[PDB]
């Protein structure tokens, strides 16, 4: 039972380890698609600004 | 946007400069052509040689 210290440490470090990629991912995702959305959104305004 | 916009409007006002200019000039030509004097030439001629 002893021996299985490190098994039951890797049963949890790594694979929340690997889940905090995932989680950066998605929060990495956001940010793009905002960026992309507030750049698309300015240039439509930039672009009525100087029609008027 | 807004900069772009002074921008252009200063172009505009340069460009009505360089508009009037020319024939402004070309105007001038025709009045000496039909407000000179034989008078006014001699009073030129004797001006410059007076201070050649």
């Amino acid at each position: 039972d002893l021996d299985l210290a490190k098994a039951s440490a890797t049963d949890q470090l790594k694979k929340a380890k690997a889940e905090a990629q995932v989680i950066i991912e998605q929060a990495n995702a956001a940010r793009s698609q905002i960026l992309d959305e507030a750049k698309a959104e300015a240039e439509q305004e930039r672009t009525k600004i100087v029609a008027q | 946007a807004q900069a772009e916009i002074e921008a252009e409007r200063k172009r505009a006002r340069e460009e009505l400069r360089k508009q009037v200019a020319i024939l402004a000039v070309a105007g001038a030509e025709k009045i000496i052509e039909r407000s000179v004097d034989e008078a006014a030439n001699s009073d030129i001629v004797d001006k410059l040689v007076a201070e050649l």
